[PDB]
């Protein structure tokens, strides 16, 4: 979302100089007084949160149900899933398994 | 550019009569062009057909 | 698809032909009508048409921030001079627009007024675009800056300030505004309707669809720098108007050696007289076994020489005359050794017979096309005229 | 426009393709040159990927 | 059903070769220049 001034067609800015915040121009005295709330952002940007809690972190997130492997079915890999990019795109699932001398991690 | 025979509603424009005429010598290649039997396509245009 | 409903008429009104303008504001939505706010002043120029408009703006309403308005006023106009201030007060009393031209010619544009059962057109005199004017920041900059403190080949035609000077020559004209709220608008709107009978046959638009096609699409070349002599292969199928019918016939005969008569009319078309063409045909082609065959001299003019990849020699049309005489004497020729009498090299024999006949295994050469009913056409005289013409030719030819 | 018979007097071969120059008595050919179009919006990614 | 065939199609090639085609590019370009 963006706004342009009806009087002059340039972009508005947001400022406060009195009891109430205002949408104003920088070339002409046109202004609108914001009394209400608007609900759409520019979707800000901060990078990949990978090792927020890397390694064998806290045990509060334990859960009961889990899947199983098709080949061997040994007793150690409980579930986990993750996300792609931003607020409006899907989230992904990976099944990674790891004892030794192999390379498995199923999507 | 390349020349191609024109097809409309699954029947070619050229018919044995024309080839007979050409072989005997009534007409010539350039005649097939005015009568809209063959046309020159170009790389950017043969991408469409 | 028959015409179903609303087969309405159209009419032309000339009342405003030079009086009509269309004005468009790219920077403002259509719903945001300009009619309400009182218009104050405007300017126009007739040539290099442009206009300026001056627009009132409310200062008391809240959305006018008074303090910034006062700052702008102090920044753009003198503190207390005010002799030619852009604003009478110490705030923005008004705002102005500037016009822009869109195209030079507007002929193909017409305004329209639709009405129940009728529709009225009007030519447009011009179209212009309006934009808000930002010159006032430049004025502020100028005020701040003034507060701070054997000739070579002419090229002035391409300099901007020359155009400014040219446009300054034109004096300004001012105009009294009237809004849509004014009944004067309906008064003026009366002029769009043109009087007259509902049903009238227009005198103009006489041109038929044929005339209109090449009218709107004129010939690419008004006059060609060369003439179509047509010595080599040309567009034989389209009967060139500039090519006389006798020359056309000569070209077909040059192009192709032997055909029945019915083909001539098949290709020349029924529009050509079936009788007159006999004169050209007799001049250029003789009938053999009822089928017309071209002259030898037309294919080998006496100026030319043996062109083929065999032996060079004088242009012996008589070699051709021999093979056609044989083909008049008999339906087919088994004589492999014509060279014994013609004394010509072998390739000439194959070349001549390739023109005339077709090979048959162990039977020499035979006629390329079947016998035709030459008396079906009512010309026994020309058939006889060939008979004794070839009798005389044969008598002359016997000498060799 | 000559015919086969006349070529021989000129010491030339009928089947010769032609289309070449003779400069200082050596047969030179100008080869066809190939290059990309002019006046088009080409969209591409820099060596850094931008 | 088998679509009818125009056996003689290939005869369009020799005519083209006569009026245009091989080694005519250089001749035509030089003529034009
Ligand atoms: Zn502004």
């Amino acid at each position: 979302m963006l706004l342009f001034c009806p009087g002059c067609g340039n972009g508005l800015i947001v400022e406060e100089g009195q009891r109430c915040h205002r949408f104003s121009c920088n070339t002409c005295p046109y202004v609108h007084n914001i009394t209400r709330k608007v609900t759409n952002r520019k979707y800000p940007k901060l990078k990949e949160v990978d090792d927020v809690l890397g390694g064998a972190a806290a045990w509060e997130n334990v859960d009961s149900t889990a899947e199983s492997c098709p080949k061997c079915e040994h007793p150690r890999a409980y579930f986990m899933q993750l996300q792609t990019r931003s607020a409006d795109e899907p989230m992904t699932t990976f099944y990674k398994c790891c004892n030794a001398q192999c390379g498995h991690r199923w999507r | 550019c390349r020349p191609y025979i024109i097809v409309k509603k699954q029947k070619p424009a050229v018919t044995n009569k024309h080839m007979e005429e050409l072989a005997q010598g009534y007409r010539n290649f350039e005649d097939f062009l005015h009568e809209s039997l063959v046309e020159y396509l170009d790389v950017n245009e043969e991408n469409d057909c | 698809d028959d015409p179903v409903v609303q087969e309405i008429d159209v009419y032309l009104a000339k009342s405003l032909a030079e009086k009509l303008y269309l004005f468009q504001y790219p920077v403002r939505p259509a719903s945001m009508t300009y009619d309400d706010i009182p218009h104050l002043s405007a300017k126009i120029k007739p040539k290099q048409q442009k206009v300026e408009l001056e627009m009132a703006i409310d200062t008391l309403n809240p959305n006018y921030c008074r303090s910034k308005g006062e700052q702008i006023a102090l920044n753009v106009d003198g503190a207390c001079a005010d002799e030619t201030s852009t604003y009478s007060s110490k705030l923005m009393d008004k705002q102005t627009f500037c016009s822009s031209q869109t195209t030079s010619n507007t002929s193909r544009y017409a305004a329209a007024l639709y009405r129940q059962g009728e529709l009225h057109l009007t030519p447009l005199h011009g179209i212009l675009q309006l934009r808000p004017s930002f010159s006032y920041l430049d004025k502020a900059d100028a005020k701040h800056r003034e507060r701070e403190a054997e000739q070579a080949r002419q090229r002035r035609v391409q300099s901007y300030e020359f155009l400014q000077k040219k446009h300054a020559e034109e004096p300004w004209v001012h105009l009294h505004y009237y809004g849509l709220r004014d009944s004067r608008s309906e008064h003026e709107r009366q002029y769009l309707l043109c009087p007259g009978s509902s049903g009238v046959e227009n005198t103009e638009l006489v041109k038929s669809p044929s005339e209109y096609l090449m009218m709107l699409m004129p010939p690419s070349q008004e006059e060609e720098k060369d003439k179509p002599v047509a010595p080599s292969n040309v567009l034989s199928m389209a009967q060139l108007r500039t090519l006389p019918l006798a020359d056309q016939i000569k070209i077909l005969m040059k192009n192709v050696k032997v055909m029945p008569f019915a083909n001539l009319m098949s290709l020349l078309g029924p529009s050509i007289d079936s009788v007159a063409v006999l004169r050209g045909i007799q001049k250029v082609a003789m009938l053999v076994q009822g089928n017309w065959v071209v002259k030898s001299d037309i294919l080998y003019p006496k100026d030319s020489s043996s062109p083929h990849s065999g032996v060079p020699a004088e242009v012996l049309c008589r070699g051709r005359d021999f093979v056609m005489w044989k083909f008049t004497q008999s339906r087919w020729v088994v004589r492999k050794e014509v060279a014994t009498v013609t004394k010509l090299c072998a390739e000439d024999v194959k070349d001549f017979l390739e023109h005339m006949a077709v090979v048959r295994i162990n039977k020499g050469w035979e006629f390329i096309l079947p016998y035709d009913g030459e008396f079906i056409k009512k010309h026994p005289d020309v058939v006889q005229r060939q008979h004794m013409l070839w009798t005389g030719i044969q008598a002359k030819l016997e000498k060799v | 426009g000559k015919t086969p018979a006349e070529f021989a007097k000129l010491n030339e071969c009928p089947l010769d393709p032609g289309g070449y120059f003779i400069v200082k008595g050596v047969e030179k050919v100008i080869l066809i040159q190939e290059q990309l179009s002019k006046n088009r919006i080409i969209v591409e990614a820099d060596r850094k990927g931008a | 059903a088998p679509i009818p065939t125009v056996e003689e199609k290939w005869r369009l090639l020799p005519a083209f070769l006569k009026v245009k085609g091989l080694v005519k590019q250089h001749i035509d370009s030089f003529n034009y220049f």
